[PDB]
């Protein structure tokens, strides 16, 4: 004539802040590049476009 | 203190012990206490860290 309770419960692990699978949804976005420009008698100048 | 019990045999009476000066981590292999047991926290020493192997 006795009773043992013994409940259980699932929670996030402590290593979930260092490796996890992020789940993203992708739409169309911007396109960038980088160019190297020289013309005539000047040196190469580069910029992000 | 004391309380000499007026019964005969030692096999027909259970005994317990209430120590509350210190506190223990709530294991799954220990019996739960009486009422509201508080949520007081201890830090975990060796946490994961991202290093170079």
């Amino acid at each position: 004539e006795n009773t043992q309770m013994s409940e259980a419960y699932v929670e996030r692990s402590e290593e979930c802040s260092i490796d996890h699978a992020k789940a993203y949804k992708v739409h169309t976005g911007t396109v960038q590049a980088m160019v190297n420009i020289t013309y005539g008698s000047v040196s190469w100048r580069s910029a992000d476009v | 203190s004391d309380h000499t019990t007026t019964c005969t045999d030692v096999k027909q009476c259970r005994a317990y012990l209430i120590d509350n000066k210190k506190w223990v981590y709530n294991s799954g292999r220990l019996p739960r206490g009486e009422g509201d047991t508080f949520k007081g926290k201890l830090h975990v020493p060796f946490v994961p860290v991202k290093a170079k192997c």
